């Protein structure tokens, strides 16, 4: 009937999943917080090596496609 | 003996059934772009 071309979701499905993407970005770093926190390292595909703690280092570098996670790691 | 050779209507124009497959036709037309 709205004949667009494109995938919608609406309701509990998008909200739920906004809140899975939040959720996996802050798990992502929820190891690296506080005195007994780790570092993390990443590794790009060229190879190159990032050893860090920072939170805002690790958003920037990863590649992130959902719009609620890039809204976090823009946060 | 024994011992021998043995031993109508053409024009269609179609109306509104491309506006109907459109959403397949551009599908496809991804795809083969």
């Amino acid at each position: 009937p709205l004949s667009v071309f494109g995938d919608r979701s609406t309701g509990e499905t998008i909200r739920s999943q906004n809140v899975m993407a939040a959720a996996s970005i802050a798990n992502i770093v929820k190891s690296s917080l506080g005195p007994v926190g780790l570092d993390k390292m990443l590794v790009d595909d060229i190879g190159d090596v990032t050893i860090t703690n920072d939170g805002a280092t690790i958003l920037k570098l990863l590649e992130v496609e959902h719009p609620a996670a890039k809204v976090l790691c823009e946060l | 003996s024994s011992s021998e050779d043995e031993d109508a209507g053409e024009g269609i124009s179609v109306n509104t059934g491309p506006k109907g497959v459109i959403n397949d036709w551009r599908r496809f037309k991804q795809l083969e772009t």
